[PDB]
């Protein structure tokens, strides 16, 4: 698998390929890697597929519970505590996991990328899974926090595609996700096929 | 019972019109030796139902008085409620699942027949908790030796009257002296029907060995 | 795989499946598990399917030199000794699990060698994974100097219990009968289980699939 | 397995049965291990059935030629002492144990046991095998000196039907063999000829 | 698996008076690709084509030891090879080696140039002939195409229907594996000529 | 040395149309390279718009679906109403994750209609991953059935061809080819077809034989 | 660990190297040369573990330039290609294998430019641009997007710069300077070393 | 363990016990606080200075956390264990939700807790 | 080492080698392996000496409470029951090997044999120990119905004593027990009182 | 690894780390920071395993936080020293035994400026100057050489400075900058973050 996610001034901006597998053998193309945890933020998978879908619902109905009893919407910089702090009581006992919670606060566009391991570390750009390496170069070489919607758009799709391209256990269709103040929106669910056709 | 230290072999079971029937050799083996050469493994559990294993003969023990105690309980009670034998096959098999579950295995492996409600049931249990009905069983090397003979006689005559039954237990028995080293000539035959569950005695083979001469 | 043999009155039945499987999963359905070794012997092979095809085939090798010299048919014995000395001095590495079956002069031979050079004469054997149920079938069934139709449907019955009762052996019954003066090479002497017919048509026409190129190379005739 | 050998006045007497076993499936159920390695000479095998079948056919070919060269009958104390150097050069890949019987005019009647290692020992009875281990205590309370031949016939029976009752690898038919000046006498004993010894039955 | 470290795919098909042979292009590392242009199909006479999928390093040492063999056959004998002559030969190279194998499972297919009669094979790691009448596989998306082709596949199918029941077949197989795929190529061999595409197929 | 673990084989589907949904599998079980049974239905009845398959362990099979009788009764003797489809397959992941560090070793294939009274089918790991689908296959000729699939029902790989919406007799018919074609070519099914389909109606099985081994 | 790169274009081929020699913890040099001449236009790079790298480069490098006494005439690279390939073929399964990963290229002036590639496995491939080393994971995805067959050699020379700098941002390993050099029809010409102070 | 029912409902429906805890925080040292816009204020009447008395050891307002205070009316030991949960439980929220608590937050655990005390038992 | 035992008419006789051995020394050549449990129920220890000394003392204990309780003499099978419900439930932890002997009013003489693994069966005659594979043959053979107690315990003392030569572990002196109504009269028999079977001469 | 450096003097304690943290191959991050505040006047430096060093550090300062607010005074450097190396040998026996290798660093009124050095190992160990890593190997010897007791913050700067250009030209890991503070009477101060 492969994920992307970057901050930029609209927002964040979060993608993730639809392939899942078992060793050499493809179960699904069209998995959701991205969970809408709530409206407000939301995360991705990379390792596990359970172990973060699991972990990650969990931090949902914490977050809802902090919701509801603080009249505040929980921050990213908490959410990632919350799930980091929980998976590291069960360190060494093999999860794999890895993942990137995206939101909005009163600071501003929150990105962090917990692990199974017990890294949890705040950026500008984060790549997770198979195919993070092949997305680092493209999405380096084409990142800037003064850039367009679009423009953002279009490198994280040519980013998984060129993971996609390179990678074997990565692939299906980019899921393209935009955390806006407001909320996370869904912008596209384009197929590399296609994206195939048009880049080239 | 993480390693076995005394087996029984193979036990046979097929179900006929109006009644079921099990074989077991009486031999408990202590590593490629004949210790005990005297042992039932087969029970009756009650009128309705009658159980064998083959495995590590002391968690056959265990089971057997364990389940003794719970008919007891239920003899007890005089509520006119009697266990059936798939509700035996059924709390056999969580034991074993169970057991299996804490790394802690029985290792039997069974076959409870029984009779009851004008129908007549055959299961198996596995020390990992896998269970199943059919119309003939095996355990052990039974399951690749005798289990074809019993599956083409029933392919091509799907219902079997008792004596044809016996006949078929005693032919595969013969084939398990043989062809199994782990095996005894004496074995135990036992039958249940709308009677109730008889357990014969030891009886033989009767081998003929006409080969060698050639 | 199952195959087995056996000593009818006047010759030699030997028998076998077509299945031929890499790990759990068919790749053969008409395999060939009957092998020449000569025209009075033929033999049958499990276990490393490469080892027992070249092994027959040496084996077949050395017997042709060895009969034609002579001028007189091979015998069994010396089949049954060059495969137990070339896999003992092999070391059981290459597992080839052999029934060997022949007519010859002083009468029929039907041997049974194993991956480590061990062998063993007798009227009937099987080996393979099927090899229990047939035994079985033939414990049962078997008696001393049957006729050639019993012997053959004795085996086809075996051969079935193997099918239908073991994963890796199926599809097809192979026999082989060997006498004193013919030979009866019965490729598909049954079919017990078919394919059911295919109750949809999925045939895709011309154009269903796309293509980036096309190269068209013209083969001269003469 | 389990192989025995005794030696009488004049002769000797070696007895085995007929099981051979791949696990807990007897793969043949009338093998002969007692093996003619000369026309007074045989040979019982234990262990691994290829590696005594192949130093039995070695010893055999050796043997015949010298036998043929010398122009006179073979040595019992000869042919264990070829399967003693065969072993012992191969003890490490041969898992086999060996045990010689035969007659010749200079010594008699003569057994020899050659087992795993490759050490040749004469001895009045020799028993091989996984069951001679059941049958060790009586051989050494039933053994007399001065046996005859039906004498030691019976005991190697009694012997080899108690190993092969109790013994999962041994069993069959026990197949019996007696050599001297004359000639070979076999026999194979099978169902009621086997001797029965009554179990506890409580 | 050593075989999944260069993954490949190759498959044959056979019909009326013609055959087809099909593989993937992708030569890739364990997860890591680096060209889509690899050459697991080699032609081993005018009419006669062998594919070889597994270790690519054995895949090329395999065809070039068939070429040096088979080239001094043809020299020697004057004619051109029959398939299963090929097949016996393969068989001999590989169990040369039957001690550190070649990890490689070939599939030949081809027309007799006398009769033009379709032959396909396949060859296990070690020698194994398997001659069908219907089609062959060798790769690590072999259980699907299996299964693929039992129900695609048709008797006497003419070249038209033999093009698009493989292309589809392949596709279809490759799509579901991740190691093999980067498209596919397709060569169809009949008496009168030889005709090679390749497929759009999903670079994923 | 002891292994909890045996694969008992077994081979299931699943597909979903506009008002149905098909579940169907094999019926042999085998441990290692025998048979015991050619008649063990791997797809069981869990309400009127629900059924479940699955494939794998058959212990652990036996002790899940066990536990989602009863979890299911628990839950109508709470919220007074039947489980939905979705809720089934939200409780079957909690449960498989529960046990993640000593897995159930089976694979499950839920297939049933949904609220609105589309057909539905929800696809899981041993460990609970799950994911809806519109056909799924799973077992040991998983791989095998997956591309006819994907190739037929989701026209894949297909060019100009009309984008149909599935029947049920198509679905039928085709359900029989791809479980005929697995049986000629996989050792672990081949005993029988129990086709369990649902629909507003009810759940209706049809059985179809199967070449024997 | 080190890193190979190569970029094949119209009428040239370009390769770079990382210039590190390093044995543990330390790195012992930083002017390493990984680039072998084989001929006047073909170059070899070699990577792996340490003694099979130069032992087998100065091998092909014998055995090329005996050719070219022998016969007036020197080898095509793909001539050199599948020899050096056999060559490290025939190791693998003796005793003495050769880890070895490598990079060919050369011109020819009859079949133009040509890039092969070959892991330790001895598997040999023509590509159009190729890398070796962790740091080809990071640096195949540029060369994917920016790289056209009809690319200039400012361009070319552009985006093994952007490589670089990618490489110097984000790869754990410290690869400061790296050697360039240019085959073509003239021949092998050196580069200005790209550094990154 | 000591469980037993300290506090229970009364006929007519009063907690008696807490009635009476009022009743001593009536007695207790006067205390006021008061908001304005940028500064916020609490006041303690000492009982008697006593001209011997170290006054920074009886000190009635505390800081439970740099953003928050508090001060107290009663028991002065109660006070003494409220504030030392409250500190724990202030670090603690640093510690897992990565900001500062708010008074809201606090308040709530500190009622919550007397309230627990209220209904457990024992206690 | 090597324990046996054998059911006469109103009682039974118990027998044990005298040598326990760490490897291939001998700690202690005179170790008494026959533990009473009670007046007229005897134990024989087979296994780990430390595993089998807690388990009888521990049986031992219940089984005197449970004596004392009842005010009644206990029984054979309830003694062999405690050892079987022992060793089962630690049947992991444990290595014993135990055949109980005694007599009860109202079954009379009784043996019961509890192997390794916690199963229990009643036998006519059981031996136990690493030496009991050597004399299997022997008591399979001249086991006969009726035996009196003498003939029982020159029975027990002939199959000791051909352990005893065979086995290594087993060895020293014999010690026998013969439990009926009256009570337990013990023996130890030591040099010539062993029964010598001659050994095979050339 | 990950690399610390402690640079003791008169009235002063200067400390740097490296910013980067790291996945297999990659820099996943460049402005990573390892320095925790358990008060105004001590630091704690740690690294080592993933999510230990965080977890561990964090109670450290939880407790020392509460420490201050219970007690109306901060710990001395030399008590919090004790009090984590008792925290991390307690652990160490322990099911869950964090792998941190720790510098830490504080100002005390009275005693002076203190430096201390615990390995993960839980082994404690006052010193003039520290090192962790493997780059403490390359750089502890320009200390050893080039260090007085009696050195100016200047000159300490510089000599710092020194070792994180040997580390640059000589070590094989890329450490492209290094962040740096310094601890005195006045409190802790951040300093322009060295960088090449």
């Amino acid at each position: 698998t492969t994920t992307l996610a970057f901050k930029f001034r609209h927002g964040v901006i979060v993608a993730a390929d639809s392939r899942a597998t078992a060793g050499a053998y493809i179960a699904s193309q069209t998995v959701k890697k991205v969970i809408e945890i709530n409206p407000y933020l939301l995360g991705t998978m990379a390792g596990g597929a359970a172990d973060c879908s699991f972990w990650e619902r969990l931090l949902a109905r914490q977050c809802r519970i902090y919701e509801l009893r603080n009249k505040e919407r929980i921050s990213v910089a908490a959410a990632s505590k919350l799930l980091a702090n929980m998976v590291y009581q069960y360190k060494g006992m093999g999860l794999s996991m890895g993942t990137m919670i995206c939101g909005w606060d009163k600071r501003g566009p929150g990105l962090y990328y917990v692990d199974s391991e017990g890294n949890r570390i705040s950026g500008a750009t984060f790549s997770v899974g198979s195919g993070s390496v092949y997305a680092y170069g493209v999405m380096d070489r084409g990142y800037s926090y003064d850039l367009e919607v679009e423009q953002a758009y279009d490198l994280a799709r040519r980013a998984i595609y060129q993971a996609t391209y390179r990678d074997a256990y990565s692939g299906g269709a980019v899921n393209l996700y935009h955390v806006r103040e407001d909320g996370w929106i869904r912008v596209s669910s384009d197929n590399v096929a296609d994206l195939h056709e048009k880049y080239s | 019972t993480q390693n076995p230290m005394v087996t029984g072999t193979s036990v046979l079971g097929v179900k006929f019109e109006g009644g079921v029937v099990i074989a077991a050799d009486m031999l408990g083996s202590y590593g490629s030796l004949a210790r005990f050469r005297n042992i039932s493994r087969i029970m009756r559990v009650n009128n309705s139902t009658m159980l064998g294993a083959s495995g590590d003969y002391a968690d056959f023990q265990y089971l057997k008085q364990v389940l003794g105690q719970m008919v007891i309980d239920e003899e007890l009670l005089g509520d006119g409620h009697s266990y059936s034998p798939r509700a035996i096959h059924s709390w056999l098999t969580r034991a074993m699942y169970s057991r299996r579950s804490k790394m802690n295995p029985l290792w039997n492996t069974m076959v409870i027949g029984g009779y009851a409600d004008g129908e007549s049931f055959l299961g198996y249990v596995d020390m990992l908790g896998v269970a199943y009905e059919a119309p003939s069983l095996a355990t052990g090397y039974g399951a690749y030796l005798a289990q074809p003979l019993l599956r083409e006689v029933l392919e091509k005559q799907p219902v079997l009257s008792q004596t044809e039954a016996r006949d078929l237990v005693e032919r595969c028995m013969r084939v398990l002296y043989y062809r199994d080293a782990r095996s005894y000539n004496r074995f135990q035959i036992a039958t249940v029907t709308e009677k109730g569950v008889e357990i014969e005695g030891p009886l033989s083979t009767e081998t003929n060995w006409d080969i060698a001469h050639m | 795989t199952t195959i087995a043999g056996v000593v009818y009155k006047d010759g030699i039945v030997l028998g076998a499946d077509t299945r031929a499987t890499e790990g759990m999963v068919v790749a053969d359905k008409n395999c060939s598990k009957i092998h020449f070794i000569s025209p009075n012997i033929y033999c049958c092979g499990a276990g490393t399917a490469a080892d027992t095809d070249m092994t027959t085939q040496l084996i077949s090798s050395n017997l042709e030199l060895h009969s034609l010299s002579t001028g007189r048919l091979p015998r069994v014995v010396t089949a049954n000794r060059m495969l137990k000395q070339m896999l003992f001095r092999y070391q059981g590495y290459i597992g080839a699990a052999l029934v060997l079956g022949g007519v010859d002069v002083t009468g029929p031979h039907l041997y049974s060698i194993y991956p480590h050079g061990s062998t063993d004469k007798l009227p009937y054997v099987t080996m393979g994974s099927g090899s229990l149920a047939a035994m079985a079938v033939f414990e049962d069934k078997f008696r001393p100097d049957m006729e050639e139709e019993e012997a053959k449907n004795l085996v086809s019955e075996a051969i079935a219990a193997g099918i239908f009762n073991d994963l890796g052996s199926g599809s097809n019954i192979d026999l082989c009968v060997i006498s004193k003066n013919k030979l009866d090479f019965l490729r598909p002497y049954t079919v017990p289980n078919k394919k059911g017919t295919r109750l949809g048509r999925y045939r895709c026409e011309k154009g269903t699939t796309a293509v980036l190129t096309e190269k068209i190379t013209p083969l001269e005739i003469e | 397995t389990t192989i025995m050998a005794v030696q009488f006045d004049g002769g000797v007497v070696l007895g085995a049965d007929s099981r051979t076993t791949t696990g807990s499936y007897i793969a043949n159920r009338v093998t002969d291990k007692l093996t003619p390695i000369h026309d007074r000479i045989f040979c019982c095998r234990s262990g691994s059935a290829a590696d005594t079948q192949a130093v039995a056919d070695a010893v055999t070919y050796q043997l015949g030629f010298h036998s043929i060269e010398l122009n006179e009958p073979p040595l019992v104390h000869t042919a264990a002492s070829l399967f003693k150097e065969m072993c012992y050069r191969y003890r490490e890949d041969l898992m086999a144990g060996i045990i010689i019987a035969g007659w010749d005019p200079q010594e008699g009647g003569q057994v020899y046991s050659v087992p795993m290692g490759g050490m040749m020992v004469r001895q009045s009875f020799a028993i091989g095998g996984s069951g001679s281990s059941y049958i060790y205590g009586y051989v050494d309370a039933t053994y007399r000196e001065g046996m005859t031949k039906e004498e030691c016939l019976q005991f190697t029976a009694n012997a080899l039907a108690l190993a092969m009752e109790r013994d999962g690898s041994s069993g069959g038919v026990i197949r019996l063999a007696a050599i001297a000046e004359s000639g070979v006498e076999r026999q194979v004993l099978l169902g009621d000829q086997i001797p029965k010894f009554a179990v506890a039955t409580l | 698996s050593i075989m999944s470290y260069n993954g490949g795919a190759v498959m044959a098909m056979k019909g009326k008076n013609c055959v087809a042979i099909a593989a993937d292009r992708r030569f890739g590392i364990q997860a890591q690709m680096v060209t889509t242009d690899f050459q697991k199909i080699f032609p081993m006479g005018d009419r006669l084509y062998i594919g070889l999928a597994g270790l690519a390093t054995d895949v090329q040492t395999v065809a070039q030891r068939l070429k040096f063999r088979l080239n001094l056959y043809e020299l020697k004998e004057g004619r051109q090879i029959k398939p299963y002559t090929l097949m016996s030969m393969v068989a001999n190279l590989l169990y040369e080696k039957r001690f550190g194998p070649y990890y490689t499972e070939p599939v030949i297919a081809g027309l007799d140039p006398k009769t033009f009669k379709p032959f396909i094979c396949s060859l296990d790691l070690i020698g194994c002939p398997m001659v069908t009448d219907d089609f062959v596989v060798s790769g690590t998306c072999a259980e699907q195409m299996y299964g693929m082709c039992e129900s695609l596949w048709e008797p006497n199918m003419d070249p038209d229907h033999l093009f698009e029941t493989i292309s589809q077949a392949m596709l279809n197989a490759v799509d579901r594996d991740a190691v093999s795929g980067m498209g596919v190529i397709v060569h169809i061999i009949e008496k009168d000529k030889i005709t090679t595409r390749t497929l759009k197929a999903r670079m994923d | 040395r002891f292994s909890p673990y045996v694969f008992n084989g077994g081979t299931i589907l699943a597909i979903a149309g506009e008002d149905f949904a098909i579940v169907a599998s094999d019926t042999r079980l085998s441990e290692g390279f025998s048979i015991h049974t050619r008649d063990s239905p791997k797809c069981y009845k869990l309400t009127d718009k629900t059924v479940i398959g699955c494939s794998g362990f058959h212990g652990d099979c036996l002790t899940l679906t066990k536990i989602i009788e009863a979890r299911l009764k628990m839950y109508k003797h709470s919220n007074n109403k039947a489980m939905t489809t979705g809720a089934i397959a939200a409780m079957l992941s909690t449960i498989l994750y529960s046990r993640r560090f000593f897995p159930y070793y089976v694979y499950n294939i839920i297939g049933g209609l949904d609220e609105e009274g589309k057909g539905a089918v929800y696809s899981f790991d041993p460990v609970g991953s799950y994911q809806r689908d519109s056909f799924k296959a799973g077992g040991s000729a998983s791989a095998m059935l997956q591309p006819l699939l994907d190739n037929q029902v989701g026209f894949k790989n297909m060019q100009n061809v009309e984008h149909v919406p599935l029947s049920l007799d198509r679905a039928m018919r085709l359900v029989k080819d791809v479980f005929i074609s697995a049986a000629e070519r996989d050792v672990y099914t081949g005993d029988a077809l129990r086709i369990c389909i649902v629909t507003k109606e009810g759940i209706r099985e049809e059985t179809v034989s199967l070449r024997k081994d | 660990m080190e890193y190979l790169i190569g970029i094949q274009g119209p009428d040239y081929v370009l390769v770079a190297s990382d210039r590190v020699a390093a044995s543990n913890i330390v790195q012992m040099k930083d002017d390493h040369d990984k680039m072998f001449k084989m001929s006047e236009k073909i170059l070899l790079l070699c990577v792996g573990e340490a003694g099979d790298t130069v032992q087998f480069a100065e091998y092909i490098q014998k055995n090329v330039q005996l050719y070219k006494m022998r016969n007036g005439y020197e080898l095509s690279p793909t001539a050199a290609a599948n020899f050096t390939r056999r060559n490290l073929a025939d190791c693998l399964r003796s005793r003495t294998p050769y880890h070895v990963n490598l990079l060919l290229a050369g011109y020819d002036e009859h079949e133009g430019p040509a890039l092969y590639y070959m892991d330790y496995l001895a598997a040999l491939a023509k590509a159009p641009f190729a890398a070796h080393g962790y740091g080809a994971f990071l640096t195949l995805s540029i060369l994917d997007r920016y790289y056209t067959p009809t690319i200039s050699r400012e361009r070319a020379v552009e985006l093994l710069r952007k490589c670089l700098e990618e490489l110097q941002k984000r790869f754990i390993l410290n690869l400061p300077t790296f050697s360039v050099r240019i085959i073509d029809k003239n021949g092998i010409h050196d580069l200005d070393n790209i550094s990154f102070p | 363990s000591y469980d037993r029912a300290i506090t229970v409902f009364s006929p007519d429906g009063h907690l008696f016990q807490v009635e009476y805890a009022q009743e001593a925080v009536k007695k207790g040292s006067t205390a006021v606080g008061v908001r304005g816009r940028d500064i916020v204020v609490l006041g303690v009447e000492k009982k008697s200075v006593a001209k011997l008395q170290d006054e920074r050891t009886v000190r009635k307002i505390c800081a439970l956390d740099d953003n928050v205070c508090m001060a107290f009316a009663g028991l002065t030991a109660d006070a003494r264990i409220v504030i030392n949960r409250a500190r724990v439980e202030c670090q603690s929220h640093r510690l897992t939700v990565e900001d500062p608590v708010t008074v809201e937050y606090i308040t709530r655990y500190i009622a919550s807790l007397k309230q627990r005390y209220t209904q457990s038992n024992g206690r």
